[PDB]
């Protein structure tokens, strides 16, 4: 994995630096990582694809070095490097491609093609040289056991679904308390719903809790809390829990009441935010707990006591909510998000050959699949097709 | 040297000459094509009159890839030698500037040279086969740097009288060889139509190499002289000959 | 463009690292660029326009080599760059401030200042170094025709439009079959209403149909599908097709039933999702369809059936919705996005100096009209003001 | 491609020019670049066709060169050379055959066959010498993105369309008004009609539009303009716009009046001919607009003032026509016309071989679908197969 | 006339002759020409003129002889030999437009810009080379 990024980012550079009428002092040490890499490389037979319509493609060897002595880089240089360049760029998209498109129950973190297990050998270490990048980085931090930390813009943490627990109900549907949710990607918006108003609940409070599990822990998390849930604020025909009839929703939105986000770690709080909204920072958790109250209003003007009768049937049902969306975070294992296409790259390759489904991941890469069920097998898996596809977006 | 390269480590009997592997370990475009017309630049096929001959690339005839030696010799004056001595480095940059700064010269030399060649090839009757020979022809490349840095520009063709001296010596040699073959045969195939079966065929065949005028008959060895016997049987006689036999 | 880009990133690159007490190892590639630099520039009589309110200004270059002399650099070493580079910042400031505010319909990829035209002179190859931008990076690839890549964060790629179409109306608006939606950025919200709940359709079914062209083609693209679209979930008036009058609206929203998201390339299927929701990845793609369907629920609990009657009048009207975010993308061509800000650059400039509308861009930078009719011409000329505006952010 | 263009004009230039009796003089040049040929392809070995039908064939380049210093050509010297130039005819045709039947999204414009592909090294380029078509001509131009354009005679740039508007219309179709048009090839056949003949329109005059827009910017064109449309001018039975039944149509054409055809670029009107008929100039456009107008003869003969009621029935329909042919033009992309066989050659060598639908082309190479859906990528691969069609050409 | 159609001529051989890799056995006479018409344009002054809208543009030529003595032709010479065929054919392609936008009622045969009158005088006859056209 580090050879081949190294074979990416020493083509990368090769074709930003490699320039005509450019000092030959601005890329001496490149040349010479360039020659390296093609002594490294000489005399080497490689194989690609022969997977799903992955055309099966042999790469041979057989370059000279630049040796050429100038001040400032001319057509001839660059015309050569150019050759050689688009050569080895081909082959290092095909390898990227080959490894993108595999994967293995055992050892997936390890590489699954024959010219990644060709380029692991030691005779390529040679090859070797700056690892900068946050995917190779945090891929050579792991080898060694150090923390790693992928920064994500809105991680896609939460897997889709839309859902809704009812803790009173009866078969009219018409007498309904309960919670209705949203879980996708980095947002969760929730809601709170009595039909009655809290008319009989003790103190004519009614609590409502929400508990989300993150598959993964999130560290130094910025979060915008916002009182209101817009999507489940507007009429609404639902289906039934079973599917056998539908029910009705006629939100009147009150505004939620002793509002407490706690932010968890093995059970245990590590943040907590009462009646705050705006911004919070989520320092480390794993589980998120929403509970908040549906207050009814102890003084209404007309118009408002109109709306909460004292027995049914009710017409308007109090609603209270909460939004709730990761901004930024980082987390020790790879995600998608909204600011990088790995995830995007890795389907589309696998999408374009026709890849037929392995072991380890679901059919097309389906996110919400992969995140429910986000094994430590589908994590190594996951890792290592990403790193190839940040290694592949440096040249293609 | 010149470019920092790792010292070739050539094989002998590699199907490849130091050259040819050079052409393709080079990216310089100078020295490169230099070296992909040395490996390239081999005698061309070509009868004429009859005749088959050797004949040389048009851009040895005109001189013109001199040039190109000379760009890529230019080059490897502007070369760092990395790890060279810097005095051996510079006198080696020197001598190849000599050899370089003589640019016109050596075109003049060239284009003398194959204008020579030719003229002097038109006067050939016997067709050029080229055979690598058991013995060779010493050529001292202190010689070589004698004529680079010591030719001039006055031109020196062949003389008429000496064209025609040539022409007239390869035709004597030629139509000699022809009438002897001719004459062998003759002897060989009436000896065998007169059932003549204890004469030596070796005599005969040891006369006609002797009236070739060219050859120490003593050094001939034996499988030589007999596949001479052999060749010489097979071919059939010439019309005058055969017409005074029958 | 690759000569002005080097000089903004020899200056970058000298204010970076031209700093008290480095080292002359961590600049003796940069001082020698640079002094190659000046050398190049030295002698040369440049001029920055007057059009619109831009002040014409005149340039003259007489600098000093840099010192190579001090093991360490110090404070006088650095005051004295800090004058050269001050200089030199100005002019590369100026220089694409006179390049943006232009355009040209015909060869709108060239130069049109002057001083950049006399740039792209031979004499200036030597200044060229180092071209790592993404920016650069495409314009290297676009002038050798190469697969050139964008990569967008929420691409500004649908034109602003907030439409909606009768497929039955009548002039009292009391029973209506349709569809609205709105195109903003990188968002789309669509909503099929039906007024009588297809009571009378074919097979309780109605069947609604969005095709979104999109102006570039998009590939590697994350997106975001929710069932809901909360912008048309809430009572509107609405004025009609020819703003004669105002209808009301009054949206009950149902489940979006047999939801087909397709994306189609050359007016073939590439992608498909059906009833998929969450991040989907449409690997290449100009033109989306959604496919949605209204159904009546078979079955109704009393106050739903209470909702949609047999006949009219129709009080509340059936809705369903899809919203569709483009996260992430990567286009061949230019585009505004709301992580980059150069289409704010050059807004910005062209309005600073009062610019006179030319005969390429929308009079006023406006970026709707700008992809409304994204024309060879309007992408030759913006993909060349956005690299001068990239180039301009390394100094401004 | 400049290679494969070398050795074919090679080829080409050794069949003519290697002729027995020629002077040594009149080939002496070409000579040398066949040698250069023989040289450079000996020692390589190609393969290709492994796609549809296309056999698997091997080459082997080992032949001799030829002499030179001769005073004229003989039979002995046509009869050496023959023989190689038959051999690398038919590898040059395989290589055609191989590229003209293989297309990519990624990148079109590259080399796709393996023999192609390697015949992009540099050691091969020594190969290139005059490219003088067309095609490469625009080829090499266009790879260093210069302004260049493909002459065509009748260019094919109207996707087949023989469609109908009405704009009055009822079930009966007896008063009908509106227009028909073909669109094929270079041809515009427009006719616009009016069963009434306007007797009721404001001032006795109707007015018909027609617009099509291009695929690609034409440039240079010659148009012929003829006030008739005898495709629409004789009587019809019309399906209906649903096939659910069909119509009547009983021309009876009237001149066209206030005939102006405007010809613009991106909504911008570049040319303006009104009232004129025969040749005209439309010099930069992608926009035709034709508009004519039915005007009521003012004063009739008693057959005419037959013709035409105040009221219904209407038995003789008012017709005015415009016919469009682009005689010739230019546009930068390659296009199917009427005097090339680029289209054809790469048709038929896909259909000889049953070559599998790709993810570019239409199947069958079906130009109206390909011209219709003309996208970008499917302009670099149809250059590409066409510029290895008119290589192939050049020898077969 | 003659003269501006073996400029162009020249111009076009040269962009479709002088490619990278090519012999220079393939050019020579080419190379000549150019060379030739370097030499014969070098230190003239010329004016495409402001007819219409036509800009008025003058046009400087001190050029460099393209080079001999390579075998093959590199990355170098093409881009040498194509910055000078590109000015050229900016300026033989703005003279050719200044032409095409006069007429007069007599000698309308004759060269009416200032550009092509001053290409009709002897001292540029030696540009002048094949014309098959
Ligand atoms: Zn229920
Ligand atoms: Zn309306
Ligand atoms: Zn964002
Ligand atoms: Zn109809």
């Amino acid at each position: 994995m580090d050879v081949l990024y190294s074979l990416s980012k020493t083509l990368k550079d090769a074709r930003d630096k490699i320039v005509e009428g450019t000092l030959y002092s601005n890329v001496s040490d490149l040349i010479q990582q360039f020659n390296q890499m093609i002594i490294t490389m000489n005399g080497n037979e490689f194989q690609t694809g022969g997977i799903g319509n992955l055309p099966i493609r042999n790469w041979n060897f057989d370059f000279g070095l630049l040796g050429t002595t100038l001040l400032n880089l001319d057509a001839n240089y660059v015309e050569t490097a150019r050759n050689t360049i688009d050569y080895f760029v081909d082959f290092v998209d095909n390898v990227c491609m080959d490894e993108m498109v595999r994967e293995s129950q055992r050892n997936g973190i390890a590489p699954q093609s024959d010219s990644l297990r060709k380029l692991s050998g030691i005779k390529f270490k040679r090859i070797n040289f700056d690892n900068s990048s946050e995917y190779i980085e945090n891929w050579n931090l792991q080898n060694r056991r150090q923390r790693t930390g992928f920064t994500f813009h809105k991680p896609n943490i939460f897997p889709y679904s839309a859902s809704f627990t009812l803790n009173r109900s009866q078969p009219a549907h018409d007498n309904l308390m309960g919670t209705m949710w949203l879980n996708a990607g980095s947002e969760i918006q929730v809601a709170g719903f009595d039909y009655s108003c809290a008319i009989n609940a003790p103190a004519n409070i009614q609590q409502f809790e929400h508990i989300v599990q993150l598959r993964r822990v999130l560290t130094t998390a910025t979060i915008t809390l916002l009182p209101d849930a817009e999507r489940f604020s507007f009429p609404r025909v639902i289906n039934s829990a079973d599917g056998a009839t539908t029910w009705y929703f006629n939100p009147v939105i009150l505004r939620p009441n002793n509002v407490e986000v706690e932010f968890l770690l093995n059970g245990q709080i590590i943040n907590t935010y009462q009646a705050r909204f705006g911004t919070i920072i989520a320092r480390n958790f794993d589980t998120i707990r929403l509970s908040f109250q549906l207050m009814r209003p102890p003084n209404m003007t007309p118009a408002v006591a109109a709306l909460f009768p004292n027995a049914q049937p009710f017409e308007h049902h109090a609603t209270v909510g909460l939004t709730l969306r990761i901004e930024s975070a980082v987390c020790e294992s790879v995600l998608a998000d909204a600011s990088k296409t790995m995830l995007a790259n890795v389907t589309s390759v696998r999408q374009e050959y026709a890849i037929p489904v392995g072991p380890v991941f679901p059919p097309g890469m389906n996110w919400t699949d992969l995140i429910t069920n986000y094994s430590p097998s589908r994590e190594d898996n996951l890792q290592r097709v990403f790193t190839v596809a940040s290694i592949r977006s440096m040249l293609v | 040297p010149a470019f920092g390269m790792q010292r070739m480590h050539y094989r002998n009997g590699d199907p490849q000459t130091p050259f040819q592997i050079a052409e393709q370990q080079i990216q310089n475009f100078q020295v490169a094509n230099w070296l992909h017309f040395v490996n390239n630049n081999q005698f061309r096929q070509v009868v004429i009159d009859g005749v088959l001959n050797q004949v040389l690339n048009d851009n040895i005839r005109n001189g013109h890839v001199v040039n190109q030696l000379m760009e890529a010799l230019m080059q490897l004056s502007r070369q760092q030698f990395p790890t060279m001595p810097v005095d051996y480095k510079r006198s080696i940059q020197r001598g190849i500037l000599l050899l370089s700064n003589r640019l016109g010269q050596l075109v003049d030399l060239t284009r003398l040279l194959a204008y020579n060649y030719e003229t002097l090839m038109a006067c050939i009757t016997m067709n050029m086969q080229h055979v690598q020979t058991l013995t060779t022809e010493k050529l001292q490349l202190t010689s070589v740097t004698s004529l680079c840095m010591l030719i001039g520009n006055a031109t020196v063709i062949p003389s008429p009288q000496t064209l025609f001296h040539y022409y007239n010596v390869n035709v004597n040699f030629h139509s000699n060889y022809n009438e002897r073959i001719n004459d062998a045969v003759a002897i060989i195939t009436a000896a065998n139509r007169l059932n003549l079966y204890q004469k030596k065929m070796k005599s005969i065949v040891e006369d006609f190499l002797k009236r070739l005028q060219i050859f120490d008959i003593s050094r001939v060895p034996d499988d030589q002289m007999y596949r001479l016997r052999d060749r010489l049987r097979l071919l059939p006689v010439e019309i005058r000959r055969l017409d005074i036999f029958n």
